[PDB]
């Protein structure tokens, strides 16, 4: 069977990284904008085969075109940069409002991407100093029950760290 | 004052007039050079038929009425009846104009088996016009325009049939070539799908700032796997107008009236790999602030430059919200080619091999005939005549109406281009002078224009004559070329329709006439009536 996705969030938060790093099993390198993608893959879950079929778009000049990737979607991947408190905050504002609006009723299974820059210290130095901190487990978690997100999942798109689960969930949620 | 005001406005956008004309010229001749006229059942049917897709022409089988069939055919042959049938219809105050003009379509497209026939009745018909509008003391200039009555309208039919030839030969190229000049000019640049206006618009009336332009990669729908398709557009052009850019460009060989029309397609947006959404011209995806619905364009929906796309089986204001005169002479100077090309190759005797069509000769010996006739020596009499009976008539309907001689669809602003045109060409057919927009574009061309359609009179007048004989062979000719080309039962039956309307003045006239009395013409008369 066929289960239709989409994948929301921020400009450069890993969403391309993530649908590419495991459609192709593969991380890229350099970053190049998305307006509007389309990937397939073909994996059992559980003993069942399904059509996953993962909708990258965008993410503020795009907004007026983005909705058209909604229309007959069983789940959303709402993305957020673990090390992006900023992101993290146009969960609840940004991203959350806009995709109940067009398919309400539809699970939501929020994204904590990046989670090779949670252990890492280099990024600490960017971040200390700009006196903010890391997004931590609970404070997702609780942002997760909050926005009515079936599961929270955090992965990092380039180590593949838990990356297989999350797409495993959301085809265990539809 | 206002001579010595344009004259200032041409010379600035002169030099942009030989950039924009060759443009177009490499353009459009590309686009045809490496047509669609409409056959002559199609092209006829739209002439003598306004507006009448429906039949019954080229189409029913009746018994009890065939055998009745051959009774009307061979009697509506006979000269005197057909005279007599018509000049006592005329006579009464029961059909209009609108109904002279069906009847001199039907029995053309009944005679179209023996044109040496009709156009000896045509002569006749157009005898007694002359002579009784010259024995009512009727202004002679103020003629053939306009009665429009019965004889005329076979005229007009006349000609239809004849010049078709021509259309081919000659005619044929400056005009669809003129057609395409418009059609691919007003694209250059924005065109409201509202208001029909645009930006490039001929017609002062018409006439619509910032745009940029993109060039698309279409993937040839008729095919698949093969090179691609671009196509140059603007990032303002509604969906549906860009699905007609795309139509044009992919279906360039392929006549109109066989491409997919633009409805029953839409829009892809082609992206990454397998990636593609259908962007309508008006879906849930519109931008809007008050009550009031804003079509959905390119930047609208943020188009790429070079982006890909495919035409796939579908399943307000636009722009404007309400020394301009510089862009008009753009226009009028771009497009100045284009039309003395046509008005030079209707205006001509010999062109390109091809003679002059016997129907015109033939015809303007016949008004000359006429007006020695009666002495009229006056020029400027018989220059009207004729302008009245070719140019202002058949040509003027073409030039207005390109899409009676070709398959294509003329869409909303090259309409009100042809038209400013089809204005100056009257005017140049005038003898009368004259002193807004229009008249004051080509006032320095109304001029020329006229003196050629002097000369083109005059060479035909020169000419040696044709021979009756000669006539009877050419007409025999175009007669069994196009015998059968329509369905003449059709056409037939539908005449005797009329003369059961009228059925008493009919027989009175049958047999007051000593004609058709010597004959004994009333009798097979009432034998066709009674058997059908
Ligand atoms: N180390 C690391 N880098 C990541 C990870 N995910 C994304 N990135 C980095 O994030 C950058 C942007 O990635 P991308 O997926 O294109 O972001 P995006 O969400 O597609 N942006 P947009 O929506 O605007 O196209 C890349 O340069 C990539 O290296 C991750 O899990 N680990
Ligand atoms: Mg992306």
């Amino acid at each position: 069977q066929a289960i239709k996705c989409v994948v929301v969030g921020d400009g450069a938060v890993g969403k391309t990284c993530l649908l590419i790093s495991y459609t192709t099993n593969a991380f890229p390198g350099e970053y190049i904008p998305t307006v509007f993608d389309n990937y397939s893959a073909n994996v059992m879950v559980d003993g069942k085969p399904v059509n996953l079929g993962l909708w990258d778009t965008a993410g503020e000049d795009y907004d007026r075109l983005r909705p058209l990737s909604y229309p007959q979607t069983d789940v959303f991947l709402i993305c957020f940069s673990l090390v992006s408190p900023a992101s993290f905050e146009n969960v609840r504002a940004k991203w959350y409002p806009e995709v109940r609006h067009h398919c309400p009723n539809t699970p939501i299974i929020l994204v904590g991407t990046k989670l090779d820059l949670r252990d890492d210290k280099d990024t600490i130095e960017k971040l200390k100093e700009k006196k903010l901190t890391p997004i931590t487990y609970p404070q997702g978690l609780a942002m997760a029950k909050e926005i009515g997100a079936v599961k929270y999942l955090e992965c990092s798109a380039l180590t593949q760290r838990g990356l297989k689960t999350v797409f495993d969930e959301a085809i265990r949620a539809v | 004052r206002l001579q010595l005001q344009m004259d200032n406005l041409e010379s600035r956008v002169a030099l942009e007039c030989k950039e924009a004309f060759a443009e177009l010229q490499t353009d459009i001749h590309e686009l045809t050079s490496d047509i669609p006229f409409l056959d002559y059942r199609t092209y006829a049917m739209r002439v003598l038929f306004p507006g009448i897709e429906d039949h019954p022409v080229l189409k029913e089988v009746q018994a009890n009425v065939e055998k009745s069939l051959t009774l009307f055919g061979q009697l509506l042959t006979k000269k005197h009846f057909l005279l007599t049938f018509i000049r006592t219809l005329e006579a009464q105050r029961s059909f209009s104009m609108r109904d002279r003009g069906n009847v001199a379509s039907l029995i053309m497209t009944a005679l179209q088996g023996e044109m040496e026939y009709a156009t000896g009745v045509l002569k006749q018909l157009l005898s007694d016009l002359i002579e009784k509008n010259l024995e009512s003391k009727n202004h002679p200039k103020l003629l053939l325009r306009r009665t429009e009555s019965v004889a005329e309208k076979m005229l007009t039919n006349w000609f239809t049939f004849l010049l078709y030839k021509f259309l081919k030969e000659c005619a044929g190229e400056p005009l669809f070539m003129l057609y395409c000049a418009i059609k691919q000019q007003m694209e250059k640049g924005p065109i409201d799908a509202i208001t029909g206006e645009a930006r490039y618009s001929l017609s002062e009336d018409k006439l619509i700032i910032d745009y940029k332009t993109l060039t698309l990669n279409c993937v040839n729908p008729e095919h698949e796997n093969a090179p691609e398709v671009p196509v140059k557009g603007l990032n303002c052009d509604t969906v549906t107008q860009v699905k007609e850019k795309l139509l044009d460009a992919v279906y360039k060989g392929v006549p109109y009236s066989q491409r997919p029309k633009a409805g029953d397609m839409d829009l892809e947006w082609r992206q990454g790999r397998m990636a593609r959404i259908i962007l309508q011209d008006e879906d849930v995806t519109t931008k809007i602030d008050n009550d009031w619905k804003r079509l959905n364009t390119l930047a609208h929906y943020q188009v790429t430059d070079g982006s890909s796309v495919a035409l796939v089986p579908k399943q307000l204001w636009h722009l404007v919200k309400n020394i301009y005169l510089t862009r008009l002479l753009a226009t009028k100077g771009t497009l100045q080619k284009f039309v003395d090309d046509l008005f030079e190759t209707i205006f001509s005797t010999a062109h390109r091999g091809s003679a002059l069509p016997l129907a015109i000769k033939y015809m303007f010996d016949f008004l000359d005939e006429q007006a020695d006739k009666h002495q009229i020596h006056d020029s400027d009499v018989r220059h009207t005549w004729k302008s009245n009976c070719l140019p202002l008539r058949f040509w003027v309907n073409v030039i207005k109406n390109p899409q009676f001689v070709f398959d294509i669809h003329k869409n909303s602003i090259t309409d009100a281009c042809l038209s400013v045109v089809a204005q100056t060409f009257m005017d140049s057919c005038s003898t009368s002078e004259h002193k807004p927009s229009n008249k004051l574009l080509y006032a320095k061309d109304i001029p020329n224009y006229k003196s050629w359609v002097e000369r083109y009179y005059a060479d035909i007048a020169k000419m040696p004559a044709i021979s009756d004989q000669d006539m009877s062979a050419y007409l025999a000719e175009q007669s069994r070329l196009h015998l059968s080309q329509f369905n003449s039962m059709s056409a037939l039956h539908e005449i005797y329709s009329y003369i059961a309307k009228y059925k008493d003045e009919i027989l009175v006239a049958l047999e007051k006439d000593e004609q058709a009395r010597r004959q004994r013409l009333r009798s097979k008369l009432e034998q066709v009536v009674d058997t059908m």
